[PDB]
RNA sequence: AAACUUUCAACAACGGAUCUCUUGGUUCUCGCAUCGAUGAAGAACGCAGCGAAAUGCGAUACGUAAUGUGAAUUGCAGAAUUCCGUGAAUCAUCGAAUCUUUGAACGCACAUUGCGCCCCUUGGUAUUCCAGGGGGCAUGCCUGUUUGAGCGUCAUUU
RNA sequence: CGUGGAGGUCAGUGACGAAGCCUAGACCGUAAGGUCGGGUCGAACGGCCUCUAGUGCAGAUCUUGGUGGUAGUAGCAAAUAUUCAAAUGAGAACUUUGAAGACUGAAGUGGGGAAAGGUUCCACGUCAACAGCAGUUGGACGUGGGUUAGUCGAUCCUAAGAGAUGGGGAAGCUCCGUUUCAAAGGCCUGAUUUUAUGCAGGCCACCAUCGAAAGGGAAUCCGGUUAAGAUUCCGGAACCUGG
RNA sequence: GUCGAAUUUGGGUAUAGGGGCGAAAGACUAAUCGAACCAUCUAGUAGCUGGUUCCUGCCGAAGUUUCCCUCAGGAUAGCAG
RNA sequence: AUAUUGGCGAGAGACCGAUAGCGAACAAGUACAGUGAUGGAAAGAUGAAAAGAACUUUGAAAAGAGAGUGAAAAAGUACGUGAAAUUGUUGAAAGGGAAGGGCAUUUGAUCAGACA
RNA sequence: UUGACCUCAAAUCAGGUAGGAGUACCCGCUGAACUUAAGCAUAUCAAUAAGCGGAGGAAAAGAAACCAACCGGGAUUGC
């Protein structure tokens, strides 16, 4: 059989907990069972279902934490874009794109013209 | 003539990506046609083989033969009928490997996806 | 590769030791110790001149010696004589050379195509392709050189207009301009007499 | 199968008095 | 002496295992890798011993980061997830 | 004359040449720019119903979540509702996670699975002792904050 | 003349057998070689006109691999020595048991450890390979079992020495140096009854750390027990440290 | 031969390659020492040694001149195609 | 605009075809050697499909002999084709301290040609 | 006495950053000898190999204290 992690994320935070324990109960038996049987193939349900739940479990706190530092500076460093070391350091396109007040003045006053050579 | 920039027809790049095709892409090169009355019925040529299928035999030393597919092995790039099997001198009966490409089904499995895949390959749906 | 043969650390054991002077692989405990290396008779070792990428490739041609064979090549096209002792399949046509009508090039459909390719006597040359495609004697099959078969007839347009798509698909069968005229199609193999279909418009630009 | 024993060259004969 | 009998003497060991390569080349007693370099911070590679390089380079290994890094750069270096899509 | 020796043929041995094959190598051309203190490359130890290795993964351990595909996986055994369906699969994709002990490796050490300190919390009649659980404590440097030091130095009090 | 590959051609040959191989069988060429018959074989190959080269071997104390004569030859002779019967088994000079004769003679061929090895330990099953004869046996093969500590060691201390920090060198990898030209710290607490550990005095200046399973060192003994473990387990009787 | 010591020896530690160490032999420094081992420069150079792979046809030598730290080698003239 | 034996993703060859080509077409930087730095292999092919030989008999067993599978066991997990050195059996011939070769013929074996 | 200023410190202070890997190509430092000169020392090999430091998808260079002597050219780079 096994969970499913969609009919997971529709319980609570102590429902988790609860069904995680009784999923280690059941885990604990079938370790008896299997050293006294040929095969038990049974073991790889419980196994993989104890995964799908801690993975929920996970889920919930971090998308709980997630709104506490929402719409914030410094949130924590796991909940940030990694995304790469060296593309952290780069500047951003804010930054990028900043020019002197100066050459402003140039960019507007002479644009880069539209043109074509027929007439 | 190759036309295309990305298609390659080196032999052993061919090759290479039969052998080490993984399962979901076998599906597609495991493929039969259908039969004369099912083309017409349907209106589609080809396509692939699945387990619960009704299938004839119109090539090889069996030819003749039809029966139901029992298994789709994908691994060796076979397919496995119930009904033609091979008796070993033993008394137990195995199964024969025979490709879909010498097959030819004479009657569909249908559900919601194959159905869904026969219109989107022009089908008609009697 | 630069490094083939050259992986190893072989030194001479020297004479004294009643064996050969040449390098042998040092250390122990694996068979390989011991054994010649840097040598073009050696196993494992490094071949007598290795190619190198800087051989000349490319030969350079004059370019008035290149257009002198190519303009010989179309009066290769010229009495059957050389036709005929070239492989093409011409005796039951009207004449060399053929001129056929501008609508060679306007049309579309490979199977409308073929069937002008009929009418004005190519039929016998067509069946010279497709009857003699057969497998490659070398090595060269796993080399993307694994079939082979003859040379059909050479369709020259002045402007096209479909008919180098609608001849492709076709079997030994090529379409060049007025304006290129290639050598390696008109003389193949160094032979000269290629079956050529000329089309009027591409006839009186030939001039 | 052990590994190829290792080549062992002669005891390298008796030297002659040199003068 | 120098031979047969000098062997059986040796018992002690000069080379004890590696923490960062495990190769057994640590000498205990200059307390140093003689392969990898530790504990200098700079893992030691020479460039005459281009077959050494060879045995330690990346790819060799597992590479459990910088296998999945050109998937991610494929993609742009997504965030979020794929919503959902029908049949 | 046999035996023996030698030559040749047949058949059988020894051995793996030749021929025929090739999911490999090599070379050339084209496109792209993407490692790491948000813990890299590498290493150790482990993880499967029955596995040693390769491959994959990390106590959620030959995987979990998500998306696509739409019925397998397979050496055996197995499970059966997973079969007109939020769903089979050693599938593909991959944007969410887990990620043991290490390693630039960062509490101090390391030929030890050694020895601490701080905060919160739980148990043993316990702020101090012991134990469990969770989170921390490396260096150089930059900006800022706070607490200071120096008859370096200024002004002002009685 | 011959070999690998390439362009052209012979609408060449071929599962009714291509290539290869064998053939004191035949034919052609002065020769390099070419061709045919027969046997074996199972999937591709050839003639000709040109192109191209990693293109032809008897030697190099050639390279790699394989096999001979020598040859059933040299040899399997140190460490005093074995014999009888029974059992097991297809098979016993070698296994097991009993009996007899002997040896190591306690600076041992005894009982334990250190370095080292890593499961060789123990049980059951097996005898293809290994035990340079043999093998029913084995440190072999196959399948499992086995190492229990407050008191034994590690851990801690320091020795010769090693080696950070502060600093000074060196283009730099790094080197010097170890209390060193340093602003190099936590200890008993007592005040607090807003609350947790702010602040009040006095002290001590030693100033990282690593370095011994034979040095230094807090503390366990006896009896019993396993196929294989014990100063560790069980029973009894103790001791130390911390609180 | 020596056998109570200038003794024997384990463990720890220090000295590293033109360096170490040496009651001194050019001894020892992992079977390697009148300069260890490993990799690279390196396919180092050699007027020196060995080898250098099919056939047939035609022609067919030289060990002499001059110069070179030249004398086991080259240049040069000659002979040959 | 230029460089690029690394990395990623591609397309190709008058290149090599398992002593070749990268050291590695395979559980290859693996087995293994060295205190260490380092050194470093060998090893691809049954068949279309295991249909991998039920069963009988001899033997302690390994295996053999039948049977059987397959187009082929002249494909039996020592497996495609199976050369030479070397070896066994059978057949033929020769041999007084080598053998082998050249010219010529005898003898034996064997082969060929053509019927105006 | 109090409050500034200057300089220099401390903190597990608030927030950051540097290390290592890779290194074909790039920017520098450092730096040989075999070899050639039929010996050999300058020279050559070579402003190379090895050693070290630092980047990127390119790097570096780059808008003249330039080339020119002309009827003057006009940043850099590459062919
Ligand atoms: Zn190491």
């Amino acid at each position: 059989a096994g969970v499913k992690a969609y009919e997971l994320r529709t319980k609570s935070k102590e429902q988790l907990a609860s069904q995680l324990v009784d999923l280690k109960k059941e885990l604990a038996e079938l370790k008896v069972q299997k050293l006294s049987r040929p095969s038990l193939p049974k073991i790889k349900t419980v196994r993989k279902s104890i995964a799908c739940v801690l993975t929920v479990i996970n889920e919930q706190q971090r998308e709980a934490v997630r709104q506490l530092y929402k719409g914030k500076k410094y949130q924590p460093k796991d909940l940030r874009a990694k995304k790469t070391r060296a593309l952290r350091r780069a500047l951003t396109k804010f930054e990028a794109s900043q020019v002197t007040e100066k050459q402003r003045k140039k960019q507007i006053a002479f644009p880069q013209r539209k043109y074509a050579i027929k007439a | 003539a190759k036309q295309s920039l990305d298609v390659s027809s080196d032999r052993r790049k061919a090759r290479k990506a039969y052998f080490t095709a993984p399962s979901s892409q076998r599906r597609v090169l495991l493929s039969a046609p259908l039969s004369k009355e099912l083309r017409a019925q349907y209106g589609i040529k080809a396509l692939p083989i699945r387990r619960d299928d009704e299938v004839l035999v119109v090539r090889g030393s069996k030819k003749g033969q039809e029966g139901k597919i029992s298994s789709v092995y994908r691994l060796k790039f076979a397919v496995q009928v119930d009904k033609v099997t091979k008796e070993k001198v033993n008394g137990a009966s195995v199964p024969i490997n025979l490709h879909p490409s010498k097959l030819v089904i004479t009657k569909l499995h249908l559900d919601k996806d194959r159905k869904a895949l026969i219109q989107r390959k022009g089908g008609k749906l009697e | 590769s630069e490094k083939a043969g050259h992986q190893t650390s072989a030194e001479s054991w020297g004479t004294g030791r009643a064996v050969a002077r040449i390098p042998r692989v040092g250390g122990g405990g694996t068979g390989r110790s011991g054994q010649g290396a840097f040598g073009n008779m050696c196993r494992g070792g490094r071949m007598f001149a290795p190619t190198k990428t800087w051989r000349k490739w490319n030969v350079k041609v004059n370019h008035n010696e290149k257009r002198y064979a190519t303009a010989s090549a179309i009066a290769a096209t010229a009495v059957a004589s050389l036709v005929l002792a070239r492989g093409h399949r011409v005796e039951k046509i009207p004449e060399i050379p053929l001129v056929v009508s501008t609508d060679l090039e306007s049309i579309q459909k490979t199977k409308e195509a073929v069937a002008a390719l009929k009418a004005v006597g190519a039929h016998s040359d067509l069946l010279k392709v497709l009857k003699s495609k057969k497998l490659r004697a070398g090595k060269g099959k796993y080399r993307n050189r694994r079939w082979t078969q003859r040379r059909g007839p050479l369709v020259v347009y002045a402007e096209d207009n479909g008919i180098v798509k609608a001849l492709r698909n076709v079997p030994g069968v090529e379409t060049a301009n007025v304006a290129s005229l290639n050598l390696l199609q008109l003389a193949p193999g160094a032979h000269l007499g290629r079956f050529v279909i000329w089309t009027e418009a591409a006839f009186t630009k030939l001039d | 199968p052990r590994p190829r024993p290792r080549p062992r060259p002669r005891p390298r004969p008796r030297p002659r008095p040199r003068p | 002496g120098k031979g047969t009998p000098s062997f059986g003497k040796r018992h002690n060991k000069s080379h004890t295992l590696c923490n960062r390569c495990g190769r057994r080349s640590f000498h205990v007693q200059k307390k140093t890798c003689s392969s990898c370099g530790y504990p200098a911070a700079k893992t030691r590679s020479y460039n005459w011993g281009a077959k050494a390089k060879r045995r330690h380079t990346t790819g060799t290994g597992r590479m459990r980061y910088l296998k999945h890094v050109s998937r991610r750069f494929k993609n742009g270096f997504q965030t979020g997830s794929a919503s959902k899509a029908s049949a």
